């Protein structure tokens, strides 16, 4: 199977950009799976940030559209998230996970419905403070 | 957004007793007959681990005591029997409409 | 839709239950107007739908009225071969 | 109604076979339009 | 007159916007009655 390991700053000064890189080990990011970011924080259940397909197309959570960008590095086999203007409200544990797809048809025409995040990493705890 | 109401916030049973945890979506998550309701076990200190996919299908490697059910917006997930290793916060997730949303989380504890 | 009753309820003959007096709204020369028509139909021509009845043929086809000026009396027909036969 | 998922109707033409087919067409077109030229295939123009 | 809605608003495929679920008051065998019919039409067949 494939394991996911995250790394990045666990402490970010308010209003700067957090950058998290998730390494994919044992699998291949350039495959028929979607990669995504999820966060958890006391008082808040899991909240989805966004997801990427190795073609570069990506979907984002409507409330974060102005602040979160994600990308895929095919040569490094890495999935990155850049979140700008971080606030105290953004303190959370950030997980990288693989979203399994039904692909009931020709992927060129869409025909994929997301079906379960089956592989999760361990989570990077990020506190916003200075 | 599709809002997921999860109930109870906390449920506890003694060992050997079956437990049911409910998830009520604000809207329908069934797309052309497939119920896109997912169910995860998040042990304290651990990431969530997918247990049930497409509402009732058990994920490979997950003990047979787990199963699901439901249609439209009303889903019921269950553990039969609950074992000592099942103490965890359990969440429901929808993939019917972006953004993806998660439930509040129900804490299953021994009693 | 027809609204039918038994034409005569007092019959002791084999016609009891046959021949119904059916009221219906039939069209007329102008599209805007309708006329109320009372007519007698044989039971075999009217089937209960749920009293409300329809013609037996509404289930399968349109009905063409025979021209009243054209007789149904059989006439002799001779068949004649073409030359060479 | 439709049972199951809704999927787009489509046609599938093999790339290798079609590419060979066009190669044959380009040489035969060149026999009438001249050699040392460029033959372009493009999608149809608008209309019904 | 047809009253149409998108058959499935949850599609993310190339088929989104195709296959409208149209309702109409259709005639029946008897001239005095009407029936409500729901049917699917392709987008190309129905004009607003
Ligand atoms: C024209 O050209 C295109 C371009 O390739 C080609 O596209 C492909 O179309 C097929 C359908 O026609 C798509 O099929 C689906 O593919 C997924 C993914 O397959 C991989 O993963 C599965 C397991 O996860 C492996 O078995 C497989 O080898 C691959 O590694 C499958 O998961 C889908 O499987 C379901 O449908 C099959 C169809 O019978 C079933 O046999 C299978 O058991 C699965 O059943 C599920 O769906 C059924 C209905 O769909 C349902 O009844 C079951 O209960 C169950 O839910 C499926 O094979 C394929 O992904 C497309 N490829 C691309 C581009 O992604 C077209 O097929 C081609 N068409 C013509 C005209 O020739
Ligand atoms: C007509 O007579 C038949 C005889 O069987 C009876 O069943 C039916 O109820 C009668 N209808 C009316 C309207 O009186
Ligand atoms: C004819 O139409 C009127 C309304 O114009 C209706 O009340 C009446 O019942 C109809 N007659 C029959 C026999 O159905
Ligand atoms: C109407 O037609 C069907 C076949 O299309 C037949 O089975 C049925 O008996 C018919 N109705 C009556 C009243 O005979
Ligand atoms: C069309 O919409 C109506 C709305 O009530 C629904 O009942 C019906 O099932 C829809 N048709 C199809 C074919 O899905
Ligand atoms: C079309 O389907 C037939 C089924 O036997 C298969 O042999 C053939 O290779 C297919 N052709 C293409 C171009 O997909
Ligand atoms: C159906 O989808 C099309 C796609 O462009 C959209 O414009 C339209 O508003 C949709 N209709 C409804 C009733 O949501
Ligand atoms: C059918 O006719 C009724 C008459 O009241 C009308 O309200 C309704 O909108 C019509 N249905 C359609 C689909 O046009």
């Amino acid at each position: 199977q494939v394991q996911l390991q995250e790394s990045g700053p666990g402490l970010v000064k308010p209003s700067e950009t957090l950058s998290l890189t998730c390494a994919v080990s044992g699998g291949s990011i350039s495959s028929g799976h979607w990669w995504s970011w999820v966060r958890q924080s006391p008082g808040k259940g899991l909240e989805w940030i966004g997801t990427i397909y190795h073609s570069g197309s990506a979907n984002y959570n409507p409330s974060l559209k102005s602040r979160v960008t994600i990308s895929v590095d095919k040569s490094k086999n890495q999935f990155s998230l850049k979140l700008t203007s971080v606030t105290a409200a953004d303190t959370a544990v950030y997980f990288c996970a693989r979203n399994a797809i039904l692909i009931f048809g020709v992927i060129a025409f869409g025909e994929y419905y997301f079906c379960g995040m089956d592989v999760w990493g361990q989570g990077t705890t990020v506190t916003v403070s200075s | 957004d599709i809002v997921l109401t999860q109930s109870p916030a906390s449920l506890a049973v003694s060992l050997g007793q079956r437990a049911t945890i409910f998830c009520r979506a604000s809207d329908t998550v069934d797309i052309s007959g497939d119920s896109f309701m997912h169910w995860y076990q998040q042990k304290p200190g651990q990431p969530p681990n997918l247990l049930i996919y497409r509402a009732s299908n058990l994920q490979s490697g997950i003990p047979a005591r787990f199963s699901g059910s439901g249609s439209r917006a009303d889903f019921t997930l269950t553990i039969d029997p609950v074992e000592a290793d099942d103490v965890a916060t359990y969440y429901c997730q929808q993939s019917s409409e972006d953004p993806l949303t998660f439930g509040a989380g129900t804490k299953l504890e021994l009693k | 839709t027809l609204q039918c009753t038994n034409y005569t309820e007092k019959l002791r003959s084999m016609m009891k239950g046959e021949l119904k007096n059916c009221s219906f709204n039939m069209t007329t020369e102008l599209r805007d107007k309708k006329q109320k028509v009372y007519s007698l139909f044989y039971r075999l021509d009217v089937v209960q739908i749920n009293k409300e009845y329809r013609l037996i043929n509404c289930n399968t086809s349109a009905i063409t009225q025979a021209c009243p000026k054209v007789s149904f009396e059989p006439i002799p027909i001779h068949y004649c071969a073409p030359a060479g036969f | 109604d439709i049972i199951g998922h809704i999927r787009q109707a489509h046609c599938n033409v093999s790339k290798a076979t079609w590419n060979e087919t066009l190669g044959k067409v380009v040489k035969q077109l060149r026999k009438h339009f001249g050699n040392n030229t460029i033959i372009r295939f493009a999608q149809s123009s608008g209309g019904d």
